[PDB]
């Protein structure tokens, strides 16, 4: 086949400038998440911080649709910059500046917790078990 | 080519070579060249500015010198003092120290005007004898004749108010390590540590336990669920319950938590233990409630909410783990650490690794002249930085102006080490109570036998009237690194000994050209990888920390080896260490690990052939020594971890011959067997016909003997 | 024996009893994703502890320089005639004088006891 | 260190210097009265008689099994006996518990003390009330195995997390 | 002889891995006398 | 229309980029690009067992850097987009990850021997 066989050769340009900066969004394989389910999708900087560096929300959608949170890496051009390659119709390449890296994971909207609650919950629940001895 | 029988001068004519060169007091002049190049560079340049204040201003320093030991005259005519004179006139030998200061007034006056004040008094230190900051480096014995000083003194002291001050090796605990122990005394079933210390730039070192709780706690409550693995952090009261502390970094969920902890799945004996550690920590279910939780106990308790989760969060972003990394991004690396100190904890409760030793010699580092003057030095020129504002505020606020060859104090540096040297305690004048004391010591002189005996010599900090033998009783790690018979009697037997003959302690250098190499030889790192990717993959540390993984060690570790064989790339006296069981590799770089060197060997033959030594019985006129040796891979220094996973050979013409044979891949063999001894233990003749408690008693005897 | 994951919010399925078909089921305590128990128990707790450390010892042991060789027992699922021996090194040291091989032949790693 | 353990020397003095609670070896020297001093086989007999002996002693593995019904049976083999009770059925008072323990003993180890389960299965329940229930084999087969479930009154604070107190609670405060 | 076994004389010498087993033995056999006398002095001046 | 409102045509275009970590020094180059931006060609060969692409720089550029392609399973990669105009938008998701490498970094022989 041709992934065996296969050979070409194309032009590489590095733009100095976009009409739009460039970052990843990254997901863990093992959630698998269909793209295609998603038939919207809101973005915005993240509240609890109440801008560059605030961590994305992603709210897939609209109204009703699924909900990550997005964490900044520590660093993404500390050593080594990262590009984009992208493949025009012209067959040559195009190469696109990673501005940032922001870590995207699932959200739990059930199961609400009140720690003060719990704290005396785990209290009592070792105390109750601990009477009645003997 | 091969060296058969003429084996009894062979061994002798390589020793040779390795006392022309090194000596026997490199032990104290090379740590003292370090702090003084670059141990004293690194602190006045890693320091905070001070800005300060309408107008402000900046100050910083940069560029430090220092020139000839000097004595200023009565009449302030300087001159250069010669160690004799600071004998017979009660003088001190020190040098005079300068700085680049630079000034910048910052007021927004539509100019920013900066100034320098290049080559700033500072203080005076004190300078060992015959290192290269001394008067008589690299002198012949015609000129150290004329000066009336002695050919064969070896040096390595100060001569400090006339007298003359050794500083004795202190004995330390290794750092950046996890350790297992058992108290069966209090309420911990086992126990973690990890003394961490951030690249030389602490005064103290934070240390985190990660405990357990006993199983025969009497109550019907904890009797089913089970022991909670505990953690105690620093500047806090209370324990506290490791998913809590987990939570503060993020990982809310109990699936992200439990494969930091655990790194597989196939094993229901270790996720059986693990979980009554999520019961009473089914709490505190989101981040920054947990915050609060241990926030709510510090040395401070908060009165309000947002400085209790201001708190917790520094306290546990630059109080935790400082050599993992200090800055507030990176905090999955914290995350995997504190996983794998505690996936160590519960290996030693399953009883599939055994515990820790306490005196196990590869578990110590020593303190020399150099990491014991830069330790006195930060804690004096914070100190002198401390009165520079006091000065300047008190002086701002009638606005007049600023002038700093005022504001130092010289006098902070100067009487500072000068004090603390000459009479011992490790610490203040104001503090003659919280100091450790037996440090710097007078030197004896009692016969040139006695002298090198005292310039090289360890000191155990325990206590001098424990009944406990285990800190006296002779480890077998000792074997050829300190002397087995040499040691003082009465309360001290067993806490000052003597180092061997070729043992030599390692000096310091920065891990940063093994780690650009590693990373270009196939390791992944941590962040970019998936924690199922783990169990079958050997984790590679690098100087204490968890650095990446990697699916092919041994080739890896033969290939080190091998470079640090012509030590091509490494500093030869890094040590490293494969243990195949545990399925893991460590790397060291740091400064007080003691090494000595051996003889490699291949398939079954030694590397040493005859070409080496007909061209080294010819170093007079021929410039090949003991460094041509190392650099062509035929010795190697061999530290004490590594000596773990070493096959020895005691001699080549007897134990490396093919037969009914006790094994079969020797790994090194012995230059000779009798530098196992220090040094006043060996002038004794045929000392292996004696009983053994009289080769102790001549060692302590032939101290004090006329000549 | 083992454990079992949730399959919504991945963590770890607490075993239930309901009162309609006497089947176990398996529930969570963030959600409630449910499953039905195929082996029906749930604990054990053995306390002989006689496992047999050839499930423990690894392949690559046979590289090391200090221990001992033999040429008396040879290997079975290859012939080779050189073996590297050792004594059980772990706990359960109450008659533990035992002595496991393993083969020193390259990409062979057979272990046995005798 | 030079002589199993007894104290003596300077240490033994101060031990007996004060009177202090803690002698590092307390230990009774015991003597026999009958012809039990002569032979060896009585005085093995109240040897075992006399030393303390508790559960996890005696057993080599246990397991919570769930039988909603008693006629489930899900390991394969224990079928046999417990249907030998079955077709003799007492006590399914209130109810019968899905949750089953059960537990494997050690010939070896019960011989020695010469125990058989019989007495521990009036022991196990005398003394620790009725709310457990003991069924067992015949010691012909090779294997031990006896079988016990909570006593059904109780289901008419979950019975899982109580039958795993229960079983770590016996087999160190079994006092055989 | 690996475990601490002299199997020579003081008239005919000792190898050195014996050598360092004897030290060991010597050792212990020095520290005891250290401790023995502050014991005896300090529970004889009570008793008396 | 809307600021928080992020485009998802590139996703569900199943649109696929390409990551290639570069060199400081190289990227320090490559911010001199030669003409609009340019500067160099790619070069790709692959055989039935065996695949080989690099870069060659612009001549330009000058006044062979082969690729190491690396596995981007494990985790899902796509790249996102804010404009000038701050609106947002995705272009598409990560076909491949690689690292372009100085070809014999000295020695490496005399560490292999
Ligand atoms: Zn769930
Ligand atoms: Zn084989």
């Amino acid at each position: 086949g041709p992934s065996s066989q296969n050979v070409t050769e194309y032009v590489v340009r590095v733009p100095k400038n976009t009409t739009k900066k460039y970052n990843i969004m990254a997901f863990n394989a093992a959630d698998k998440v269909n793209f295609a389910t998603w038939n919207q999708a809101r973005l915005e900087r993240d509240l609890s911080n109440k801008p560059e560096d605030q961590p994305w929300l992603l709210r897939v959608n609209g109204k009703s649709g699924r909900k990550f949170k997005g964490i900044k890496k520590g660093g993404v051009t500390e050593n080594t910059s990262y590009y984009i390659f992208t493949q025009c119709p012209d067959g040559a390449f195009e190469a696109f500046p990673v501005h940032n890296w922001y870590n995207f994971t699932p959200l739990a909207r059930h199961r609400t917790l009140t720690a003060e609650e719990a704290e005396e919950e785990w209290e009592r629940r070792n105390k109750v078990l601990n009477h009645f001895s003997i | 080519e091969i060296t058969p029988d003429l084996w009894q001068e062979a061994c002798w004519i390589v020793i040779s070579s390795y006392f022309d060169e090194k000596g026997l007091v490199r032990q104290q002049l090379d740590s003292f060249d370090e702090f003084i190049q670059m141990s004293v560079q690194r602190i006045v340049e890693d320091a905070p500015p001070i800005d300060l204040q309408p107008p402000r201003y900046l100050l910083k320093f940069e560029q430090i010198y220092l020139s000839k030991p000097t004595h200023w005259e009565r009449d302030g005519a300087p001159s250069p003092m010669m160690p004799n004179e600071a004998r017979l006139r009660n003088l001190t030998y020190s040098a005079p120290l300068y700085v680049d200061i630079t000034k910048t007034v910052i007021k927004e006056g539509e100019e920013q005007l900066q100034t320098q004040h290049q080559k700033t008094f500072i203080g005076k230190i004190p300078i060992m004898l015959r290192s290269t900051y001394c008067l008589l480096n690299g002198l012949t014995d015609r000129d150290l004749c004329e000066l009336n000083e002695c050919p064969l003194d070896p040096g390595g002291y100060f001569i400090i108010n006339g007298s003359e001050k050794v500083l004795i090796a202190q004995e330390k605990m290794a750092t950046n390590t996890v350790y297992v122990f058992a108290k069966k005394d209090s309420k911990y079933a086992y126990t973690g540590e990890c003394r961490s210390c951030l690249e030389n730039s602490s005064r103290p070192t934070s240390t985190i336990w990660v405990s357990m709780l006993a199983r025969g706690g009497q109550g019907a409550k904890k009797s089913a669920i089970g022991q909670r693995i505990v953690a105690t952090l620093p500047y806090i009261k209370q324990e506290v319950p490791i998913i809590i502390v987990f939570r503060a970094l993020g990982f809310v969920s109990d699936r992200d938590i439990l494969e930091h902890i655990i790194y597989d799945f196939e094993d229901p004996e270790m996720m059986e233990m693990v979980k009554p550690s999520l019961d009473e920590a089914f709490v505190i279910q989101e981040q920054n409630v947990a915050l609060n939780f241990i926030g709510s106990r510090g040395a401070k308790p908060g009165v309000t909410k947002e400085k209790r989760i201001k708190y917790a969060k520094e306290v546990l972003q630059k109080e935790m783990l400082p050599h993992v990394g200090v800055s507030d991004f990176c905090e999955t690396k914290k995350a995997y650490f504190l996983g794998y100190m505690v996936h160590r904890l519960l290996l030693a409760a399953l009883g599939r690794r055994e515990l820790d030793d306490r005196d196990h010699y590869g578990n110590k580092r020593l303190d020399l002249a150099g990491p014991l003057l830069a330790f006195l030095f930060r804690g004096m020129f914070k100190n002198l930085l401390k009165e520079v504002r006091i000065y300047a505020q008190k002086f701002i606020d009638r606005g007049k102006d600023f002038n700093l060859e005022l504001a130092i104090k010289t006098r902070i540096i100067s009487d500072g080490l000068k004090y603390s040297l000459a009479t011992g305690n490790w610490g203040d004048q104001k503090k003659a109570h919280q100091a450790r004391a037996g440090v710097s010591q007078v030197l004896n002189r009692l016969t040139f036998a006695s002298t090198l005996s005292h310039l090289r010599r360890l000191n155990s900090p325990i206590g001098r009237d424990g009944k406990l033998a285990k800190p006296r009783q002779l480890h077998n790690t000792l074997w050829g690194m300190v002397c087995p018979a040499e040691t003082p009697e009465g309360h001290a037997v067993g806490l000052v000994k003597n180092l061997a003959l070729m043992a030599y302690i390692s000096v310091g250098s920065q891990p940063s050209p093994i780690l650009e190499f590693l990373e270009e030889w196939s390791m992944e790192n941590l962040e970019e990888i998936s924690p199922a990717a783990i169990a079958d993959a050997t984790k590679i540390f690098v100087n204490g920390c968890w650095v990446g993984i990697h699916k092919d060690p041994e080739q890896l570790m033969n290939t080190l080896r091998k470079l640090r064989r012509q030590m091509d790339i490494i500093v030869s006296e890094v040590s490293m260490i494969r243990d195949i069981r545990e399925r893991e590799i460590r790397i060291y770089t740091d400064a007080g690990r003691i090494c000595r060197p051996l003889l490699i060997v291949e398939k079954q033959k030694l590397l040493l052939k005859k070409r080496h030594i007909d061209q080294l019985k010819e170093r007079e006129y021929n410039n090949y020594s003991w460094q041509d040796l190392v650099a062509s891979g035929v010795v190697e220094y061999i530290d004490t971890l590594e000596e773990e996973t070493v096959m020895l050979a005691m001699t080549p013409d007897d134990l490396q011959e093919k037969e009914v044979a006790y094994c079969s891949t020797y790994t090194h063999c012995e230059i000779h067997p009798s530098m196992i001894l220090g040094v006043c233990a060996s002038i004794i003749p045929f000392p292996d016909h004696n009983q053994s408690p009289r080769n102790t008693y001549q060692s302590a005897m032939g101290k004090q003997a006329m000549g | 024996v083992g454990i079992r994951f949730c399959q919504e919010c991945n963590n770890m399925l607490y075993p239930k009893e309901d009162k309609e078909n006497r089947i176990l089921l398996y529930a969570c305590r963030n959600c409630d994703y449910q499953q039905e128990a195929d082996n029906s128990c749930i604990y054990v707790n053995k306390i002989t502890h006689e496992v047999d450390e050839l499930t423990q010892i690894i392949a690559d042991v046979s590289q090391d320089p200090t221990l001992p060789r033999t040429e008396d027992h040879p290997c079975q699922k290859c012939g080779h005639k050189e073996a590297v021996f050792f004594q059980s090194h772990s706990a359960r040291a109450e008659d533990a004088m035992r002595l496991y091989y393993v083969c020193t032949a390259p990409h062979c790693g057979h272990r046995w006891t005798e | 260190f030079h002589y199993k353990n007894v104290t003596l020397g300077v240490p033994r003095l101060k031990e007996l210097i004060n009177i202090s609670k803690k002698p590092k070896t307390p230990s009774l020297t015991v003597f026999l009265l009958g012809q039990s001093a002569r032979d060896a086989e009585r005085a093995k007999d109240i040897l075992c008689r006399l030393e303390h002996t508790t559960l996890r002693k005696v057993t080599a593995n246990t397991a919570i099994y769930y039988d909603p019904n008693p006629q489930s049976t899900v390991v394969a083999e224990d079928q046999e006996w417990v249907n030998v009770y079955y077709e003799m059925p007492d006590f399914d008072v209130a109810r019968i518990s899905p949750w089953l323990l059960r537990v494997e003993l050690d010939r070896k180890h019960m011989t020695d003390r010469k125990l058989t389960m019989e007495q521990i299965a009036e022991k196990i329940n005398a003394g620790f009330g009725d709310d457990l229930n003991c069924i067992f084999n015949d010691d012909n087969a090779e294997k031990l195995v006896l079988r016990i479930r909570i006593m059904n009154s109780d289901e008419n604070m979950d019975d899982d997390v109580f039958l795993r107190c229960i079983e770590s609670n016996m087999l160190t405060d079994m006092t055989l | 002889e690996s475990r601490g076994f002299v199997e020579n004389s003081y008239l005919a010498g000792l190898t050195p891995t014996e050598f360092f087993f004897h030290a060991m033995g010597g050792r212990e056999g020095l520290i005891d006398t250290a401790v023995k006398t502050a014991e005896t002095g300090y529970i004889q001046r009570r008793l008396i | 229309a809307e600021r928080g409102e992020l485009d998802l045509t590139g996703a569900k275009q199943n649109t696929g980029v390409w990551l290639v970590k570069v060199p400081k020094y190289l990227s320090q180059q490559w911010a001199k690009a030669s003409g609009r931006g340019e500067v160099g060609k790619l070069r790709i060969a692959k055989t039935q067992g065996r695949t080989e692409v690099s870069f060659t720089l612009n001549e330009d550029l000058a006044n062979e850097h082969p690729f190491v392609l690396q596995s981007v399973g494990g985790q899902t990669l796509t790249v996102f987009t804010e404009s000038s105009s701050d609106k947002l938008s995705l272009e598409g998701i990560v076909v491949q990850r690689a690292e372009c490498r100085p070809a014999a970094s000295e020695n490496y022989m005399r560490l292999k021997r």
